[PDB]
């Protein structure tokens, strides 16, 4: 009944009304959620006359989402109800052909882009549409109102009725296309619930709707900083280092980031090699091993012993063949880090070593593996033991510490970086993911800097883009093991694909194999949740 | 011809249900009365 | 007469009395003290 | 199709206010009166 506090009298009063008609007459404010009195951009749709029958062009399902107001909004609650009109303006030539058919799927039914669909009550609007068309996405629901978290909503499918057709079109092979664009008006009856705590969670998690950055410029890999090139479609992908689920959780021992590696190294007398021991370093996720210690081993076994680097006349630029074997270089799968060295001048006793420590620094090249001063072996079952780095390291008793940073390299062969299980660190498990019906999983690929070739760069892979691994990271986020976060890849052509997350982390796509034309500054939207049992959408040539 | 901002035909879809009953059921038990409730009480 | 301690004004508020009619309506609440109306072994 | 010298269909903005009221708020602290204030007044 009472309210807490006590309402003084101040003299500055706000006393007057006609401020606030002065305010509205010259605003002219009437309503006081605007967003409801008109329609605002949603997305757009390209139809085009090589799209068959049956292909969905559209499917969303109703939520705050679907609206750019609504949603900015929904961010200030934790409950909705209602529904939201899509409004469709198609805009094609007078003299084109086509039909295109609307229906409203009920919550806990996923559609498949079947013509079967339309064994189902469907209206249908014309290529040659003049009025716009509004549909209302009702909410069927079986509660009271909706929880920030729920999806399995109503879904408004739009499926290609009658191929789209333009007369006046060469019969050479070409196309034309008809632009849609979809906006959308809150209903009525829509409304925002209870407030919600700002800063708080949501129980059940939120939805995965921005794990994948809208522009490819901002797409850094969780294995390699440099920025996104190309994709990969595997049979199978797998990772573990700075590789996140969506329980967070993570088999690997680096952060979502990429920082120095500060790192405590010890040579010892007589040592006719140069690999090292890593004995300590300072910051660390896994207790031991340095936080973005590299995901990759050497390729195979080698004798400890002091090189440079050496490529037979098998890697000259101009040969589309590459043998392994004039690859002399020991120190081959190694990752290049600029370094800066320090030493620890032991006590007043004998400073023989002020003079290894008055010596320039030199850039140490990491790697995982089994150290037996005589040979070195390949192990990718990191520890804090198989840390080794390799350089002109002293050949005196000594202690020292090191700050370095990747930047390369030493180039091993044609394939990609981490392109095989077999050469991929990992503690514990190493998470994977396989083709599952229609659906392959992917690696988003990126430049690296190599050995001693010229500015050359090889390919390397990477089970996620830096920011999913982020997002996953430091979120809550949520969504059915048997679905995926979906996104639409739009390249600067008319191409797209739509690529979609799995609860473990990795990426999967609804072909077996992704073009290289990808023009590629890319743009990539989310579209929404789907069982993963449904082959990922796509429209590339 | 000319389109402004609500313009445009609405189209009616057999899975269609009462947005007004449904409505009244979500503020019967939400409790929903202003739009605006931030403007009701004191933030930190 | 005095009740100890004062009501303040909590903005979630229960306000609804519907949510206890559709309760009501789904239970078939009739009574209160139901062990009234039947014998138990 | 001809136009003439003021012909054309006008179309209503939805972000637009009342004219008549920021019309008077002018009139109202500039004074304005007549058109050609010019012919009510001898100049040097």
């Amino acid at each position: 009944t009472e309210e807490q506090g006590t309402v003084v009298q101040q003299q500055p009063a706000p006393a007057p009304t006609a401020l606030a008609t002065l305010a509205t007459a010259s605003t002219g404010k009437s309503v006081e959620q605007e967003w409801m009195t008109f329609f605002s951009y949603h997305t757009s749709i390209n139809w085009s006359t090589v799209e068959s029958q049956g292909k969905i062009l559209y499917s969303q399902a109703l939520n705050p989402s679907i609206n750019p107001y609504l949603d900015h909004i929904a961010k200030l609650y934790s409950t909705w109800s209602g529904g939201i009109d899509v409004r469709f303006t198609v805009s094609g030539s007078g003299v084109f052909g086509g039909k295109l058919a609307a229906l409203l799927v009920p919550p806990g039914v996923e559609p498949i882009e079947s013509v079967s669909m339309l064994q189902y009550p469907h209206v249908l609007f014309d290529a040659r549409q003049t009025e716009p068309v509004i549909f209302t996405i009702p909410d069927i629901r079986k509660t009271l109102f909706h929880s920030m978290d729920e999806t399995d909503t109503t879904k408004l499918v739009i499926m290609v009725y009658n191929e789209l057709i333009n007369p006046y079109e060469n019969g050479v092979e070409n196309k034309t296309t008809c632009s849609i664009t979809v906006e959308t008006r809150p209903s009525a009856d829509f409304t925002f619930a209870l407030l919600k705590p700002p800063g708080s969670l949501i129980k059940h998690g939120s939805i995965p709707s921005d794990l994948i950055p809208r522009n490819s410029a901002h797409w850094m890999g969780n294995r390699w900083w440099s920025t996104i090139s190309g994709f990969s479609v595997q049979p199978r992908v797998f990772q573990s280092n700075r590789h996140f689920d969506f329980d967070s959780t993570t088999t690997g021992w680096s952060t979502p980031y990429y920082v120095p590696i500060e790192i405590k190294i010890q040579g010892k007398v007589g040592s006719n090699n140069k690999w090292f021991h890593v004995i300590d370093t300072d910051k660390a996720l896994v207790p031991g091993i340095p936080d973005g210690w590299p995901d990759t081993t050497i390729p195979d076994e080698t004798k400890a012993t002091n090189g440079n680097f050496s490529y037979g006349e098998s890697y000259r630029a101009g040969s589309t063949t590459i043998k392994p074997n004039e690859n002399s270089t020991h120190f081959k799968g190694t990752y290049i880090c600029g370094t800066l060295s320090t030493v620890e001048i032991p006590e007043n006793d004998e400073q023989q070593i002020k003079t290894e420590a008055e010596k320039k620094s030199q850039t140490m090249y990491v790697v995982t593996a089994d150290f037996k001063d005589t040979i070195v072996k390949p192990q990718h079952k990191i520890s804090p033991q198989k840390l080794v780095v390799y350089f002109d390291g002293p050949e005196k008793d000594l202690t020292m510490s090191a700050t370095l940073s990747p930047l390369g390299y030493t180039l091993v062969d044609e394939q990609p970086v981490g392109s095989v299980s077999s050469r991929v660190v990992r503690i514990a498990t190493l998470p994977e993911a396989f083709t599952q019906g229609g659906n392959y999983p992917i690696f988003y690929v990126n430049k690296i800097k190599v050995g001693y070739f010229d500015r050359a760069t090889t390919n390397c892979y990477n089970s996620q883009i830096l920011m999913t691994s982020q997002r996953l990271a430091e979120g809550n986020y949520n969504l059915p093991p048997d679905s995926l976060a979906v996104y639409r890849i739009t390249d600067s052509s008319s191409q797209w694909f739509d690529i979609g997350i799995n609860h473990d982390g990795f990426s999967y796509v609804g072909l077996s194999d992704l073009p290289n034309d990808l023009s590629f500054p890319l743009t990539s939207t989310f579209m929404g949740v789907q069982l993963a049992r449904v082959k990922l959408a796509s429209k590339v040539k | 011809e000319i389109v402004t901002e609500e313009q445009g035909t609405v189209v009616q879809q057999q899975p269609a249900p009462a947005p007004t009953a449904l409505a009244t059921l979500a503020t019967a038990s939400t409790g929903k009365s202003v739009e605006q409730e931030w403007m009701t009480f004191f933030s930190y």
